[PDB]
């Protein structure tokens, strides 16, 4: 970044990949739940 | 296009198959000087509000986000929206409610001692979550309940706000340089003049008035019967560029009198190099970002999604009315998905999110319209114009000497022209003019020949109350509730209006395609 | 009306028998607000030229004739003409050619050491002899040889002169107060500013633009379809007074900026009391008047008679065309006699001779012109308007506090409105517009459908050559030969034109009643 930034365990690509993976998992869970409804 | 298929991502897939077959036509249809004239129009029409909003954002956020970030975000979003969106006539850019939300969120973060840009990153992260569910479940099908009533009320209110801000900038300029009997000839000018100057505000007013006059005269000359028809159409299409060039030359031939000019950042760099870089860490830059605020960002994310969704869908409805001869189709699910996703991604780069602005997209649709031998004949639907506008916005930093000699007064006259020409397609403004006309001079339309004059006046005055209420909300700190008050008009149309009006009267006054019931 | 009776003073009594029976109608027809609006219009439209020409005449003749003398002469001649003339719609006052003759005669008297005012008295004495003989022998029967050709050429030339001088006054205002980076805050204001002043020229331009814009807007609102018809037409008739009031209030609310105002004499006194009095002795004031100059004044008397005769008679032709719905009659013989006699009488009092000016008379006639539901319906032919204008011009000295708060820029916009509305009744102007139109857009008129396009364009181009030559004549020191050059078009129409144009083409293109041959 710029100036002095706090050091984190995960770098920016790593943390954004983790966040995108969590978001994709939540979206997939919601879609699968909706697929479960309206069938039984 | 507004039908609900019931399949996951059903609207997104159909919008792809509706427009992408016309991708070859979306490039070949731009081979005309009218497309270039529209490019020159929309370039300034999107750049000047972008520059103003970037300056205000830098002032109000301590330069965490400024002119350069907004310019880069606007260029990227315009390029990707023109290349991939199903409605290439839309213009995506910053809006007023977005600025109000950013001001409120910056104040909230300052009060709580939290990092503002990381909060924006997390809100944009939750923005991507919201849009995918809406697109998957076809949540963009609710806009079919937004009839001509709400669309025209929103368009009229937005045009009124546009004209009011255009006049307010001139009023502020006049206040900055009041007409005095004596002046101090030794006034510092960098970065802005620190005192009143002679002939400045008056020359700005003259430039604005001349710009508006020349633009209107050339627009009338397009419909006139002078000069050869091909040359007449060519001159009329370039009416705004010709007027802008004329007023720029007029100001350039005047050296002594100072006029405020367009200002852009020197290079492609962040506004505050000591605050943040091009990439902002979601975990915190200076301090560890709190865990609770990551989840608590959903409600501001919900507000931002509501704002963007309403603005973009209403703009797409307005630019794609059946009376405007849109014979290529529009995609509500694809455009919304692209806009919200680009905003969420650009939040990670420290850039503001955007929305399909009403005024700029309405002007872009109207600038591309070709009239018949009074009657709309066809519209030059193509993706080249928006792509070129976004490219020129991105390159506006590199062409500073061209922009550095352009006064804002010319842009003020252009904005007034856009505001007064954005009302052609609104029946609400037409009926407001009928409030000052005798009944025998009313046009032969279904809502006049089948509705009593006092009934039509009452129906028009009902909307005037709604317009006044919306204007009051804008003039209050809680101006972020404006979309909710706008949504409340739909229950008024579907519930309260039938209690006082008949079905035939409602069909005549509010027709989705301007038909005789 | 132009026929020769063959009886001594036959044309004089015939004009007396034509209009004087309608005398009771000439008073009753004026009881309407449109007449009052016309009075308000023509009051400024005749006072401002009177003030400007009086100032110029006093500057060029060392105040031997000045603003007060011109105002008094205007009042007296206007009252006598409105109470006795057979074309009361004519406006009597000073004109440019008369000023040029005054300058030339002052130079001639100064070179030869002659008394200028006594020479004027003798010339005015010779004027009474000339017009009595001409009316007795019906010399006004030669006016029938002036067709639409010469009438339209003279009207177009005079309108071009008026508009060019209106713009040249603005150019002079800009040059006197140029746009500068710095100004001297200590500049003497009495009697006029001695240096450039801030915000002066720009505010004058703003006032002129606003006045012309609002006058045009209210004229358009007269023919629009807004408001109830009675109120709409009342406002449209009072468009000029309302625009004047709005712009006067706008200038009044700006206090710091200096704007040039109307200046009237302090009281009813001669401009130079050290040179002459109210009555000038024809035998000489300071030195004995030479005998030879008493007889040598006949040639300048002939030149002045030609100028006044041609000006007033062509103005009477223009304001009393059959197409203008003047159904009460006009007197060529009586009005010429009255005008020249009043000029000769005013010469004895040291006051300038006057003639019917084209611009003011045509504006006065158009102010009382009633448009049908487009098509000219009727003209409020009445004597009260001219009499009231003369009375108000005479009383302009006593109303100094009101006239001292009116800027010249508002009057400049009024002059621009008069100039652009003076071109309506000219088919030459209409044919000029056809030079920039495709032939299919040309209107369905007899001179287009019966004559080939290039023949009509050549006919228009020949007239423009005459107009350009007359423009050259005006911009040359021999500007007193202008009526002779205008007369030279009468041989052009009746001799040279038939050699290159067919009889049908000449009948269609130059028609006294706009008929199809
Ligand atoms: C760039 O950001 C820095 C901080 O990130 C700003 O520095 C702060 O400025 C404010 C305003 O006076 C004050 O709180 C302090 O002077 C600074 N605080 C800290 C913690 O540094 C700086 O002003 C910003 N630059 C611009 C042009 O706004
Ligand atoms: C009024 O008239 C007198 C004389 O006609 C003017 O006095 C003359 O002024 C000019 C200008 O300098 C010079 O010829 C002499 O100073 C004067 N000559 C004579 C014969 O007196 C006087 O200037 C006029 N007043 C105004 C205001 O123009
Ligand atoms: C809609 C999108 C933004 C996902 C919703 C956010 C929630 C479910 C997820 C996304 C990323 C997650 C974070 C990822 C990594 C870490 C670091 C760890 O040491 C503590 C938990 C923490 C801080 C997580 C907290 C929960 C979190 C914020
Ligand atoms: C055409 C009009 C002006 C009349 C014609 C003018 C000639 C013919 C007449 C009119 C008045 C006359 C003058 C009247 C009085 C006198 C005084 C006398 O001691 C000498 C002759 C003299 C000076 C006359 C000369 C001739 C004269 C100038």
């Amino acid at each position: 970044g710029e100036r002095v930034q706090l050091a984190h365990h995960f770098s920016e690509p790593e943390i954004t990949l983790i966040i995108f993976g969590v978001m994709a998992g939540v979206i997939g869970t919601i879609l699968l739940i909706s697929y479960g409804i309206r069938r039984l | 296009p507004l039908q609900q298929t019931g399949q996951l991502f059903g609207g997104l897939v159909r919008d792809i198959r509706r427009r992408y077959p016309y991708y070859l036509s979306d490039i070949t249809d731009a081979f005309s000087p009218q497309v270039l004239a529209a490019v020159i129009f929309i370039y300034f029409a999107a750049l000047s509000p972008a520059i103003t909003f970037g300056g205000l954002l830098g002032e109000k956020t301590r330069n965490q986000m400024g002119v350069s970030e907004l310019l880069i975000s606007t260029a990227v979003q315009g390029i990707l929206f023109a290349l991939l969106g199903a409605q290439p006539l839309l213009v995506v850019g910053f809006s007023g409610p977005l600025l109000v939300f950013e001001e409120a969120f910056f104040s909230f973060c300052e009060t709580n001692g939290l990092e503002y840009i990381v909060g924006r990153v997390w809100i944009g992260f939750w923005l991507i979550l919201l849009v995918v569910l809406v697109v998957a479940f076809e949540g963009s099908f609710l806009v079919r309940f937004i009839s001509r009533y709400t669309q025209e009320i929103f368009s009229f209110l937005i045009s009124l706000i546009f004209i009011y801000e255009t006049f307010s900038k001139l009023i502020k300029i006049f206040q900055d340089h009041p007409l005095q009997k004596t002046y101090n000839y030794n006034v510092l000018m960098v970065p802005k003049p620190q005192g009143p100057l002679p002939n400045t505000a008056l020359l700005s007013l003259v430039l604005m008035a001349g710009t508006f006059f020349f633009a209107m005269m050339l627009r009338k000359f397009k419909n006139s019967s002078y000069f050869p028809g091909k040359l007449r159409r060519v001159i009329g299409d370039f009416g705004v560029p010709i007027s802008i060039l004329i007023m720029v030359l007029v100001d350039f031939f005047i050296q002594d009198t100072y006029t405020q000019k367009l200002s852009v950042p020197d290079g492609f760099k962040v506004s505050n190099s000591s605050a943040r870089g091009w990439v902002i860490h979601p975990l915190g830059l200076r301090s560890e970002f709190p865990i609770w605020m990551m989840f608590a960002s959903a409600l501001p994310a919900l507000l931002v999604f509501i704002l963007i969704f309403l603005e973009s869908q209403i703009t797409t409805l307005i630019v794609s009315k059946p009376e405007r001869k849109m014979v290529k189709g529009s995609g509500f699910h694809l455009d919304l998905l692209l806009v919200v996703g680009m905003g969420g991604v650009a939040a990670l780069f420290g850039m503001p999110w955007l929305s399909a602005t009403t005024v700029r997209s309405v002007t872009h649709a109207n600038a591309l319209t070709v009239m018949g031998k009074a009657q709309i004949q066809e519209v030059k639907e193509q993706r080249i114009s928006g792509l070129l506008v976004a490219v020129l916005v991105g390159l506006s930093i590199l062409m500073e000497p061209i922009l550095s000699r352009i006064p804002l007064a010319v842009l003020f006259g252009i904005f007034l022209y856009m505001g007064v020409t954005s009302l052609s397609g609104i029946q609400l403004f037409d009926r407001i003019l009928l409030l000052f006309k005798p009944p025998k001079y009313h046009p032969d339309v279904p809502y006049v020949k089948r509705v009593k004059t006092w009934r039509m006046h009452l129906f028009t005055g009902i909307q005037i109350i709604c317009l006044a209420v919306l204007w009051v909300v804008k003039s209050t700190p809680a101006s972020l509730a404006l979309p909710f008050v706008l949504i409340l008009t739909v229950p008024l149309r579907r519930v309260l209006l039938p209690l006082i009006f008949r079905n035939v009267e409602l069909q005549c006054l509010d027709a989705d395609d301007a038909k005789a019931t």
